[PDB]
C-alpha cells in the first residue's frame, strides 16, 4: 500500500487542494520547481505516497485537477507551486455549474467525466501498489458537489477494492449565504454515504467560527479559513507520509475508525490555533479535546466516541504522551463508548509543521456529529417544503423523489448515530 | 537427528524469528556468515544443532527456516540486516500488499495469492531433511497476516504432512502496545481454526512481557526490540532441549506426551527466572532454590494468570547454567510443602526435570545481565484459562454490537464464522472449568 | 389569459412586460395551480421593482398560497433584505403562520439570514411564537447552537 492518486474538483476542491501541495511540498522539502532541498532523509522515505519521480530528480504531485469553470485552471497556475502540477492533469470545461448539483452531475459534469477518468487510469497505471484516492470538493456548489460524486461512482466501479478518501467542505450561510447549498449537500451527502469509505467533514461553520470568535478576526475571508484546512490536512496525512513506529495506510485507518460501514464520517480536530502570519502535552492533550478545536460544528460533549486517533508532532516524550492520553480517557470516561475496548489510538511523529514546535491533530468518529447533519437537514426542510428553486434542479432530468430519497437517507443517519449513542454495554 | 522447521509468519512472527536466530547462532558458535568453526564434519553431519541448521558442502550452517510477510517492510530488514548471508534468499518471501489487520483479508482474499508458492518452498526444506520431525510455527493473534494467513497455512500443513507435530509461539494481544481494534476478533477466529491443527501452543503476552521489562529492566518505555530480546531468551530456553543433548523434552511427541494430557488444553504456561539488567553486572548470583521459587511467583509468567486459582496437570523444569542435582531435588521437596500448588486428582503429582549445564548466552546489546544459572519451567495449568476468559469478553463486547463485522464478511468470510468461533471458545472455556 | 403571462413576467423579472399586462386587465391577484400569485413570485426570485409596481396595482401583501405562505414569508426565506422591508411598509402581517406553524422569524432564524431576523423583530415579530413541533426561533438557535443568532434573539 502506497501510492494515492489525490483529485481536487471545483473552486473549493481546487483552492484547499493548491494549499494542500503547497504545505505538504515545504514539510517534505520540495521547492516549487520541484527539486529536492531539504536536509532529513525522513522527508523522502514515503515521498512516492503522493508524488511521481521524474527525470532529473524532479518530484511531480500524482495530482488530477478538475473543474467546469475554466478559470480555475489559471488561479491554481498563478500560484506558487502551480507549475510543479502535470500540465496534462489539467481538465477543465467551458461553463460552470452555477451551484446547481444537476448540472454538476447529470448535464454538464456528466459530458467531461470521461476526460477526467481518462487522466485517473493513466496516474493509476504507472502505480506499483495503488492504496486508494483522495478528492477535495465543497458540498455547497454544483461542480465539486455534484461532478465530484459522479467520479467518486464512476472511480468506485473502476477501482472497487481500493480506498475512497474525500475532504469534504460542509456549506455554512455565514460564509455563503447561497440558498440552494442545503440541497446541494443533501444530494452529496445522500452519495458519500454509499460510495466512500472515510470521509473528513470540515465545516465552514466552524472554521468562521473559530477565525471570528477565537483568532478574533472579525471579517473572516477564504484565506483565513483555508489556513486552518491545510493544517488539519498536513496533520490527517502525517502517518501517510512519514515513516513512525506504525505503517498506516488508507485502509488500516478505515478498518480501525469504522465500526458500521455508513457512519464513517470523522469529525477533524486541530491544537494549537493560529491564524496567518502570526505548548506543552497536558495542554495539546486538552486543547485537542475541546469543541473550539474541532473543524466540525459540533459539541463532543454532546455525543460518545466511537474511535479516536491522534497524531502529535514534533520532540516530546513518547511516555509523557501514554500518560495524558491515558489520563484523558479516564476523566472523560463518559465520552467513549464502553462496547468497543481500546478505541483511542495515538501516533509520535518527529517533524512537526512550520512554524510550530509542538501540534497535535484529533481524528474522531463521534456520534455528536449528528449535530452537523441534523443542521444541514433543518435547512434542507425548510426550503424543500415550499419547493423553493426546485424546477433548476427537475430541469436538467433530476426526479423531485431523488430529494425525498436523499432527506430520508440523512434522517435515517442521524438515527443510526443517536441508536449508538444510547447503546450500552451491560 | 530429527530435523525441525521452523515458520515465522508477519511481522511479529519475523521480528521474533530474527532475534531467536541470532541467538541461537550465538549459543552455537555460528557466525553471521554461516561458518562453525568448531564443527569438525563439513558439509553435513548428525549432531544434535542440525536440528535447526543444515549444512552446505562449504561449511555454511543455514537455518531450517522460512520467514512470510504479505508485505515487505520487515522482511527487507532481515534482507539487509548483520545476519543477511546467513539465510536462504528463497527462504524469505514477500507479498506487495499486506492483510490490513483483517483475518478474512489474510485466510481467504490476499492470503490465496501467495500459499502455493510458501507450500512449495516448504517443501524444499523438507526434501533436505533425513527425518523431519515437525513444524514450529511463530504468529501474532492479532495482525491479519498472523492470525489468517497462519490459520490458512495450518489447514495446508495437516494435509501434506498428516503425521508431522505442529508447535506454535504465539504473541497474545496486549493493549499497551496494540496496532488494531479488531485484534480480539482475529484471535478468536485464529484459534477456532488453528486449534484442531496445532499440538501445543505456547501464548506469549505482550502485556507479561512489557511488565517484565518495565520491573526487571528499569525499562520506561519498552519498545518491540526490547520484548524481543526477552522473548527470544525464553524461546531459546524452550527450543535447547531440541538443539542440544539432554533427557527431558528431546523431541517434539515429547512436548505433547510431557504437557499436553488432551489435545484441546494444548497451552503450557511458560515461566522463567531470573530476569535481571544488564547495569546490574555485579549482581549476587541466585541460587538454585531461589530460582526455583521464582517460578511459582505471578510476576515471572509469560502470560498473566494466576496459577495458585487454578490446577496443575503437568510440570517441567529446565535448568541451564551451574546446577546441581541434588540441590533441584532439595529446592523442589521444599516447593511440595506449599499449599497453594495443587495437581488435578487423575495426574501424578511429579515434576519432571532438565539439566543443561552450560549457562545461558546474553546477546551483545542486549538488556539482560549475564547469569551462573537459570530456569525455565512449563506448566499445564487451569490458570491459564483466565486468559482467555479475557480475550473472550472483549470480544463479546464487540460482537453483541456487530461492530466492524462489515470487513470480514466483505472479504468472503460468512458472518456464521464468528459464531462458530465463540462458541469453540465458551467450549474451551468449559474444557478447563471440568479439568478444575 | 392575462394573468398567467402576468405569473411568468413577475418570476423573470421582465418589468416592462408586468406594467404592460396590468395596463390591458391582467389580474394583479391571480394564482398558479399551487396558489402563488405574481407578488409570492416576485418576492421569491428577488424581484425588486416588480414587488414595488404590483403593491401600487392592488396586489394583496398577506396573500396566502396552498401551504399558507405570504410573499413575507417566502422572501425570508431566500433572503430579499430589501423586499422584507417593502412588505413591511405595506401592511404584510410579521406573525403570518403557515401550515407548518412556521412564521417569517423561524424561517429567517433556519437559513440563517440575520440582519432579516433584526429587521422582523424590530417589526414586532414574536419570539415566543411556537411552530407545529413547539419550537420558537429562539429554541431553534439554541438547538443547532448558533450562537450569533441568539445573541440577536435577546438583545
Ligand atoms: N473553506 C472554503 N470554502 C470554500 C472555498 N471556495 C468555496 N467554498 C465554499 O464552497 C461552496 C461553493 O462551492 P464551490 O466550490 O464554490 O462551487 P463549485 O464546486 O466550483 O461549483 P459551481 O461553481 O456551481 O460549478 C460554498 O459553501 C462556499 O462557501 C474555499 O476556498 N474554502
Ligand atoms: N512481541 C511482539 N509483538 C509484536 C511485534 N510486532 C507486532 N506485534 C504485535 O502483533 C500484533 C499485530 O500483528 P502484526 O504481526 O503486526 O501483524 P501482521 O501479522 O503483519 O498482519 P497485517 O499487518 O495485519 O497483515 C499486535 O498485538 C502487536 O503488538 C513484535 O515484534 N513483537
Ligand atoms: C481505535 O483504534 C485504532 C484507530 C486507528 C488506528 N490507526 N489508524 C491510523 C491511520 C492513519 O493513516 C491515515 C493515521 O494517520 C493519520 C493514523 O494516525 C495516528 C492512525 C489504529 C487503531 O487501533
Ligand atoms: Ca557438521
Ligand atoms: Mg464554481
Ligand atoms: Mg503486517
Amino acid at each position: 500500500m502506497r501510492e494515492i492518486v489525490h483529485i481536487q474538483a471545483g473552486q473549493c476542491g481546487n483552492q484547499i487542494g493548491a494549499k494542500f501541495w503547497e504545505v505538504i511540498s515545504d514539510e517534505h522539502g520540495i521547492d516549487p520547481t520541484g527539486s529536492y532541498h531539504g536536509d532529513s532523509d525522513l522527508q523522502l522515505e514515503r515521498i512516492n505516497v503522493y508524488y511521481n519521480e521524474a527525470t532529473g530528480n524532479k518530484y511531480v504531485p500524482r495530482a488530477i485537477l478538475v473543474d467546469l469553470e475554466p478559470g480555475t485552471m489559471d488561479s491554481v497556475r498563478s500560484g506558487p507551486f502551480g507549475q510543479i502540477f502535470r500540465p496534462d492533469n489539467f481538465v477543465f470545461g467551458q461553463s460552470g455549474a452555477g451551484n446547481n448539483w444537476a448540472k454538476g452531475h447529470y448535464t454538464e459534469g456528466a459530458e467531461l467525466v470521461d476526460s477526467v477518468l481518462d487522466v485517473v487510469r493513466k496516474e493509476s497505471e504507472s502505480c506499483d501498489c495503488l492504496q486508494g484516492f483522495q478528492l477535495t470538493h465543497s458540498l455547497g456548489g454544483g461542480t465539486g458537489s455534484g461532478m465530484g460524486t459522479l467520479l467518486i461512482s464512476k472511480i468506485r466501479e473502476e477501482y472497487p477494492d481500493r480506498i475512497m478518501n474525500t475532504f469534504s467542505v460542509m456549506p455554512s450561510p455565514k460564509v455563503s449565504d447561497t440558498v440552494v447549498e442545503p440541497y446541494n449537500a443533501t444530494l452529496s451527502v445522500h452519495q458519500l454515504v454509499e460510495n466512500t469509505d472515510e470521509t473528513y467533514c470540515i465545516d465552514n461553520e466552524a472554521l468562521y467560527d473559530i477565525c471570528f470568535r477565537t483568532l478574533k478576526l472579525t471579517t473572516p475571508t477564504y484565506g483565513d479559513l483555508n489556513h486552518l484546512v491545510s493544517a488539519t490536512m498536513s496533520g490527517v496525512t502525517t502517518c501517510l507520509r512519514f515513516p513512525g513506529q506504525l505503517n498506516a495506510d488508507l485502509r488500516k485507518l478505515a478498518v480501525n475508525m469504522v465500526p458500521f460501514p455508513r457512519l464513517h464520517f470523522f469529525m477533524p480536530g486541530f491544537a494549537p490555533l493560529t491564524s496567518r502570519g502570526s505548548l506543552t502535552v497536558p495542554e495539546l492533550t486538552q486543547q485537542m479535546f475541546d469543541s473550539k478545536n474541532m473543524m466540525a460544528a459540533c459539541d463532543p460533549r454532546h455525543g460518545r466516541y466511537l474511535t479516536v486517533a491522534a497524531i502529535f508532532r514534533g520532540r516530546m516524550s513518547m511516555k509523557e504522551v501514554d500518560e495524558q492520553m491515558l489520563n484523558v480517557q479516564n476523566k472523560n470516561s463518559s465520552y467513549f463508548v464502553e462496547w468497543i475496548p481500546n478505541n483511542v489510538k495515538t501516533a509520535v511523529c518527529d517533524i512537526p509543521p512550520r512554524g510550530l514546535k509542538m501540534s497535535a491533530t484529533f481524528i474522531g468518529n463521534s456520534t455528536a456529529i449528528q449535530e452537523l447533519f441534523k443542521r444541514i437537514s433543518e435547512q434542507f426542510t425548510a426550503m424543500f417544503r415550499r419547493k423553493a428553486f426546485l424546477h433548476w434542479y427537475t430541469g436538467e432530468g433530476m426526479d423531485e423523489m431523488e430529494f425525498t430519497e436523499a432527506e430520508s437517507n440523512m434522517n435515517d443517519l442521524v438515527s443510526e448515530y443517536q441508536q449508538y449513542q444510547d447503546a450500552t454495554a451491560d | 537427528m530429527r530435523e525441525c522447521i521452523s515458520i515465522h509468519v508477519g511481522q511479529a512472527g519475523v521480528q521474533i524469528g530474527n532475534a531467536c536466530w541470532e541467538l541461537y547462532c550465538l549459543e552455537h558458535g555460528i557466525q553471521p556468515d554461516g561458518q562453525m568453526p568448531s564443527d569438525k564434519t563439513i558439509g553435513g553431519g548428525d549432531d544434535s544443532f542440525n536440528t535447526f541448521f543444515s549444512e552446505t558442502g562449504a561449511g555454511k550452517h543455514v537455518p531450517r527456516a522460512v520467514f512470510v510477510d504479505l508485505e515487505p517492510t520487515v522482511i527487507d530488514e532481515v534482507r539487509t540486516g548483520t545476519y543477511r548471508q546467513l539465510f536462504h534468499p528463497e527462504q524469505l518471501i514477500t507479498g506487495k500488499e499486506d492483510a490490513a489487520n483483517n483475518y478474512a483479508r489474510g485466510h481467504y482474499t490476499i492470503g490465496k495469492e501467495i500459499i502455493d508458492l510458501v507450500l512449495d518452498r516448504i517443501r524444499k526444506l523438507a526434501d533436505q531433511c533425513t527425518g523431519l520431525q515437525g513444524f514450529l510455527v511463530f504468529h501474532s493473534f492479532g495482525g491479519g497476516t498472523g492470525s489468517g494467513f497462519t490459520s490458512l497455512l495450518m489447514e495446508r500443513l495437516s494435509v501434506d504432512y498428516g503425521k508431522k507435530s505442529k508447535l506454535e509461539f504465539s504473541i497474545y494481544p496486549a493493549p499497551q502496545v496494540s496496532t488494531a481494534v479488531v485484534e480480539p476478533y482475529n484471535s478468536i477466529l485464529t484459534t477456532h481454526t488453528t486449534l484442531e491443527h496445532s499440538d501445543c501452543a505456547f501464548m506469549v503476552d505482550n502485556e507479561a512481557i512489557y511488565d517484565i521489562c518495565r520491573r526487571n529492566l528499569d525499562i520506561e518505555r519498552p519498545t518491540y526490540t526490547n520484548l524481543n530480546r526477552l522473548i527470544s531468551q525464553i524461546v531459546s530456553s524452550i527450543t535447547a532441549s531440541l538443539r542440544f543433548d539432554g533427557a527431558l523434552n528431546v523431541d517434539l511427541t515429547e512436548f505433547q506426551t510431557n504437557l499436553v494430557p488432551y489435545p484441546r488444553i494444548h497451552f503450557p504456561l511458560a515461566t522463567y527466572a531470573p530476569v535481571i539488567s544488564a547495569e546490574k553486572a555485579y549482581h549476587e548470583q541466585l541460587s538454585v532454590a531461589e530460582i526455583t521459587n521464582a517460578c511459582f511467583e505471578p510476576a515471572n509468567q509469560m502470560v498473566k494468570c494466576d496459577p495458585r486459582h487454578g490446577k496443575y496437570m503437568a510440570c517441567c523444569l529446565l535448568y541451564r547454567g551451574d546446577v546441581v542435582p541434588k540441590d533441584v531435588n532439595a529446592a523442589i521437596a521444599t516447593i511440595k510443602t506449599k499449599r497453594s500448588i495443587q495437581f488435578v486428582d487423575w495426574c501424578p503429582t511429579g515434576f519432571k526435570v532438565g539439566i543443561n549445564y552450560q549457562p545461558p548466552t546474553v546477546v551483545p546489546g542486549g538488556d539482560l545481565a549475564k547469569v551462573q544459572r537459570a530456569v525455565c519451567m512449563l506448566s499445564n495449568t487451569t490458570a491459564i484459562a483466565e486468559a482467555w476468559a479475557r480475550l473472550d469478553h472483549k470480544f463479546d463486547l464487540m460482537y453483541a454490537k456487530r461492530a466492524f463485522v462489515h470487513w470480514y464478511v466483505g472479504e468472503g468470510m460468512e458472518e456464521g464464522e464468528f459464531s462458530e468461533a465463540r462458541e469453540d471458545m465458551a467450549a474451551l472455556e468449559k474444557d478447563y472449568e471440568e479439568v478444575g | 389569459d392575462l394573468g398567467k403571462k402576468l405569473l411568468e413576467a413577475a418570476r423573470a423579472g421582465q418589468d416592462d412586460e408586468v406594467r404592460i399586462l396590468m395596463a390591458n386587465g391582467a389580474d394583479v391577484n391571480a394564482t398558479d395551480a399551487s396558489g402563488l400569485t405574481p407578488l409570492h413570485l416576485a418576492a421569491t426570485y428577488g424581484h425588486l421593482e416588480i414587488v414595488e409596481v404590483l403593491l401600487k396595482h392592488g396586489a394583496d401583501v398577506n396573500a396566502i398560497d396552498i401551504m399558507g405562505s405570504t410573499p413575507l414569508h417566502l422572501a425570508a426565506l431566500i433572503g430579499h433584505l430589501e423586499i422584507v422591508e417593502v412588505l413591511l411598509k405595506h401592511g404584510a402581517d410579521v406573525n403570518a403562520v403557515d401550515t407548518w406553524g412556521d412564521t417569517p422569524l423561524h424561517l429567517a432564524a433556519i437559513m440563517g439570514h440575520l440582519e432579516i431576523v433584526e429587521v422582523l423583530l424590530k417589526h414586532g415579530a414574536d419570539v415566543n411564537a411556537q411552530d407545529k413541533f413547539g419550537k420558537t426561533a429562539f429554541d431553534i438557535s439554541i438547538d443547532n447552537g448558533n450562537e450569533d443568532l441568539a445573541e440577536i434573539l435577546q438583545k
